[PDB]
């Protein structure tokens, strides 16, 4: 449920004793953890939401001129003073130009002048500033087993009802027992600091729309400050890098505006991350976390319910996911009442030799309505499939097959997880989390040599990082005494596995 | 409460264009594949097409392939049916519906269907006649 | 007004896409190839200055990117 | 590909009995078959979904039934609300087409 | 004279846009929107899975795309040597105090 | 001699079939088919979708 | 929608002064300057990338040139 | 059951052809028949004399 | 007899389309540009646009981008003239004229014009009205 | 984008008199200038192409001449078949406009 068909989504245990999961909560795929006991629990973050934000420096990009003046000096009575100049709310600069015969100026050679104009402007670009407090993270969340077709659409009943919940976080709160009357409790703790490194991020609005920048990026646009003000004319500073100002070969200087670079500052903006409904309340996509989460109280609600023998039919061609695994809607009237139901497989009968995933434990039927739809999923073994259902004769068996071998298995479990080595970082640790010494070891040297990674090769670009790679392989090959040229292979391998990105 | 209304009847030029708006009500608009049927007075209903009102897809019968046109209107909640190149069959009522699941975008048919698979609000029906 | 400060110098590196990758990661190449395919005779040029420094036959092709890769973007 | 006979062509009965229609495809649509009846002017009136469903606020005077390609629809008592065109029409395959009619009247 | 070489267009507008999504596999998107070419498209494989119709699942694909609508056109004509014209001013001295343009 | 916003200027011609903007091309009147019709636009999708 | 051609690489060598020189003629240093201010440790980078090509202590600052100035723009 | 993926036509027809002759320097052709995509159009240089 | 000939006078919708036809006779089709020149009741003449019988080029003004389309038809000898979305100032009289030296497909007007610019075949005068 | 003037607005003359209209433009149209008479519903009559050429067929009372802007037309002897509305236009540069006209009446 609510997890199937959205691909990047893992699946994690824990080795029973301790309930000690630990998941990289993602607001980009969903993460099913499985336990022998504890019914199977889905997490799955819906959206990332900032409360208040505060109204640093703004921006302006779209400025209009009028109003202009020169205030020509003779080549010797001082420079130029334009009491224009005065006011702030003009923009001036001061230019040597030539001053000659028939031009006034009993004398002549080089005279000079101060040409300006009034800096009216619009479309501001309203940065405002949010801190890691007074944002607010909210999941949802859903256990298997009832509620056919879980499918987010009509949510709303859900967290009232018992499949699925719905869970704010705050810095000030972290922690949240998912409670689920009749299933459990979901104890669930987490960091609500270390997921977007915030503090160094702006809320950027400026035709509304929003995004995120890195506050460094942020600080460093030579466009005209609002600064940091509030109401009253703005006194924008720094006024010159927008207009022009130009003058004849000698003489005769006037000003340009350069109009509105809206789109300029969209493609300077090739790193932000796109943000909505902002409000008060300002929504943005994808950040990840960490959230320790425990099986303290969930109780697997009908371990003692039968296996009532109706015969059970498919409806829909179960289908399998990226992840190996198949998920199938039975549907069936024939009996009554709050129903366990069997569900193994096999690869003969006469056994039913119960092999195989079971991901969708204790499978439960709520009522004596007709032929209720009974969606869960099952993982079938690198060959042939044999899918049981029903319980005995009158069941019903299928053909899977998931042709996916063992030590593909491997490889797709290795490659996810070096992607998420990539992307997480050292949060790529405690993945699968169990408190380990070598867990504690991964998570640790991944901090002191990724910390230096990003300090020493400061947010390295993908054309950057790709030829970083690429001559460090060159000089990999070429150095002596392989301890620093395998060093120099080593950097060049990470950067160019780093150039592997989702980007592909 | 779930309804759909047609616009007032028309008639039209051969060979003309005619576009029936189709409005709906009561339903969250981007759930519910907009069907059109046909309906010539002495004759029976025959489905023309459909179209979904999120992300504009559309799709219809060999029997306007050419003419047809379907597009949506997220604002208002509408649906607008354009007729081209009209001819002396066109002469009839119309009919604009809401239907099943629908998810993203297409008929979607292999999946389940029913619960009003198309017909809680069939509206009024659009008479349309073509002629001079 | 030079916008300097072409972001993916501070990419950031988290698994949603980000802003204009699909031409980014493509970008300077056609930037490279555009350029030297309007100034074509900068091959040689550039030919006859790596061919004189390095003096490795293996540096040689190094000081052709040199030259070849500061003259696109920078001039 | 979609031809469906809708059988008889028309009726007319007295008040209270049964009647009953035949609709059969030259094609499977195992469970992809649904029933109207309409009169001159009017919408059409709830009947059934999936060939074997009654919809809510239907009266239980109307039954469909069949599964194959054959498929039957009863009016268990004829009753003066019952004068309409009714109509059989699948939902498979999406050359979507209904049945040309079967019209009733009173005696 | 200045001939009307292709101009530019650096200000654009985008509207009514579209996605046409499509099964894992039952092709890829038609959109029949992407017919026009007023309208600018591109065609992604993006992801379909249960609860998203489409019985099957997996990588399925749809075309994303919306009106180009533009404004603030690049005349970028052209000239040739022929037809230009220079236009000089020259002075011999002597008389005219204050010769000054 | 390009002229952007009433604003005109001399450009050696092979800069100016070098810029990647959408082109008029040739064009005269009649709705202007823009070239290329790419960079100027950018699409983004979901994690995996919309 | 990268403007690619930045046209000073088809100068007008002509009497009058041109569209943007003025900051023109110092953008590409405050280019490096700003983006070396910002990713510091990559000078050693180079440093240590140079100090192994050559091997001449004299084309070692060419590479370290070769770095330093693919750095800033192309990324 | 079969789904219709995209079908191929072998068998066309040509029509109301369409040139559009422009001179050697004033852009290149625009032809709004180029304009609707049931025409396929190609754009060719050809030699212009006195 | 080189002399070109329009269609009777017409009435249509304002934001429909009008199609007017210009018939040629006494010269080869394929040698002079077909000028369309509107003219309100009151009001003079103003240019409309221009059509090479052959290959079917086209040009107009800037009051008619948009609305105007203009074909050709080689065999019949013929050019075709189509306004859309038609608007109240549409209703006026429209004039089809042969011109100058038709050489490729164009206006052509930097080389030499005249001899009958385009004045020998004004035929008739479309008059169209536009009104419900 | 090459505004015209076409002066007089109107004109009213005896049979046999010289009459002469002026057009001059904000542009230069060094030649490509011509001249029509039309009446109420009817073609125009033959005058001038090029401003300074008589027309085969078109009688020699009429001439044509200017050279930079403005141009003058000119009836050497009125006669009953010259009331019409006189038009001048240029041909350059293609916004092609018209003048709004010159009005003739026998008196
Ligand atoms: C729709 O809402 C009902 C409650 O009204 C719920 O039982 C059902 O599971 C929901 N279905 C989906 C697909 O969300």
């Amino acid at each position: 449920i609510r997890c199937i068909g959205v691909s990047n989504r893992d699946f994690v245990e824990g080795m029973s004793g301790g309930t000690w999961v630990d998941v990289v909560l993602e607001h980009g795929g969903c993460v099913t953890v499985m336990a022998q006991d504890k019914p199977t629990v889905d997490i799955e973050l819906v959206t990332t939401t900032v409360s208040n934000m505060a109204e640093v420096r703004s921006y302006c990009y779209e400025a209009s001129i009028s109003d202009m003046a020169s205030d020509s000096r003779c080549p010797t009575q001082g420079e130029a003073y334009l009491d224009k100049q005065s006011d702030t709310q003009y923009v001036c600069k001061r230019t040597l130009v030539d001053r000659g015969w028939g031009n006034g100026c009993g004398l002549f050679g080089k005279g000079s002048l101060v040409t300006c104009a009034k800096f009216a402007c619009s479309k501001k670009m309203t940065g405002k500033s949010i801190q890691p407090e007074n944002l607010e993270y909210r999941i949802m969340l859903s256990v298997h087993g009832s509620q056919h077709s879980g499918m987010i659409v009509n949510d709303t009943g859900h967290e009232t009802d018992e499949n699925r919940a719905k869970v704010e976080i705050t810095p000030n709160s972290p922690r949240a027992e998912a409670t689920l009357g009749g299933f459990g409790s979901l104890g669930l703790d987490c960091e609500p600091r270390t997921g977007l490194d915030f503090s160094d991020l702006y809320y950027l609005t400026m035709n509304n729309k929003h995004w995120l920048v890195h506050k460094e990026w942020f600080h460093d646009i030579p466009l005209p400050w609002h600064a940091g003000a509030d109401t009253g004319t703005p006194h924008w500073n720094n006024k010159e890098a927008l207009v022009e100002f130009k003058d004849a070969h000698a003489k005769r200087q006037t000003v340009v505006v350069l109009g509105s670079q809206e789109g300029a500052v969209h493609t300077a903006l090739a790193g932000a991350l796109e943000a909505e409904m902002d409000g008060a309340k300002g929504r943005l996509s994808s950040g990840h976390l960490k959230c320790r989460l425990k099986m303290d109280k969930l109780r697997l609600k009908g371990v003692s319910y039968s296996l009532c023998t109706a015969a059970f039919t498919f409806t829909k061609i179960p289908a399998e996911t990226l992840h190996g695994t198949v998920t199938v809607e039975v549907q069936y009237a024939g009996t009554d009442g709050p129903c366990k139901v069997p569900a193994q497989m096999a690869v003969d009968m006469q056994t039913l030799t119960p092999v195989g995933r079971l991901i969708t434990a204790n499978p439960v039927i709520t009522e004596s309505t007709e032929n209720s739809k009974m969606m869960l999923e099952l993982d079938p073994p690198f060959g042939d499939s044999y899918i049981v259902i029903g319980v005995g004769e009158k069941k019903i068996t299928h053909h899977w097959h998931r042709s996916g071998s063992t030590i593909g298995k491997a490889f797709e479990a290795t490659v996810r997880g070096a992607k998420r080595m990539a992307v997480l970082g050292d949060t790529a640790w405690d993945f699968g989390s169990v408190g380990g010494a070598l867990n504690s070891l991964g998570k640790g040297i991944h901090q002191i040599f990724g910390a230096a990674f990003k300090s020493l090769f400061g947010g390295m670009s993908w054309f950057s990082q790709i030829l970083i790679g690429t001559l460090l392989m060159w000089l990999g090959l070429n150095t002596k005494n392989g301890s620093i040229s395998l060093m120099c292979l080593a950097l060049g391998g990470v950067l160019i596995f780093l150039s592997t990105a989702v980007s592909a | 409460e779930v309804q759909l209304v047609q616009s007032g009847p028309d008639v039209e030029k051969p060979g003309a264009s005619v576009k029936v708006s189709c409005k709906a009500s009561g339903y969250t608009f981007t759930s519910n594949y907009i069907h059109w049927v046909r309906q010539a007075p002495g004759q029976g209903l025959e489905w023309m097409g459909v179209i979904n009102p999120r992300g504009g897809s559309t799709a219809s019968a060999q029997k306007f392939q050419g003419r047809i046109t379907m597009t949506r209107d997220t604002s208002t909640s509408t649906v607008y049916m354009e007729l081209s190149s009209l001819r002396s069959d066109d002469t009839a009522v119309y009919y604009c519906a809401r239907g099943g699941r629908a998810l993203f975008y297409d008929s979607y048919t292999t999946p389940r269907d029913g619960g009003s698979w198309w017909f809680d609000p069939w509206g009024q029906g659009s008479l349309v006649t073509v002629s001079s | 007004a030079v916008t300097l400060p072409s972001h993916s110098t501070r990419k950031l590196q988290t698994r949603s896409q980000t802003w204009l990758e699909s031409r980014e990661y493509t970008k300077h190449l056609i930037r490279v190839e555009n350029w030297i395919f309007r100034n074509p005779g900068f091959a040689l040029a550039a030919a006859a200055i790596a061919w004189l420094l390095g003096s490795s036959t293996s540096q040689k092709v190094i000081y052709l990117v040199m030259i070849l890769l500061i003259a696109p973007a920078y001039s | 590909d979609i031809q469906l006979t809708q059988s008889p062509s028309s009726l007319s009965a007295s008040v209270g009995d049964r009647v009953t229609f035949t609709c059969q495809a030259s094609q499977d649509i195992r469970k992809y078959l649904n029933w109207y009846q309409q009169k001159p002017g009017k919408a059409p009136k709830l009947l059934i979904y999936d060939a074997s469903n009654l919809k809510t606020g239907v009266p239980s005077r109307f039954s469909g039934s069949g599964s194959g390609t054959d498929f039957t629809f009863t009016i268990s008592s004829l009753q003066p609300e019952d004068v309409a065109t009714y109509y059989c029409q699948q939902f498979d395959d999406l050359p979507i087409t209904f049945g040309q009619g079967t019209r009733l009247q009173i005696k």
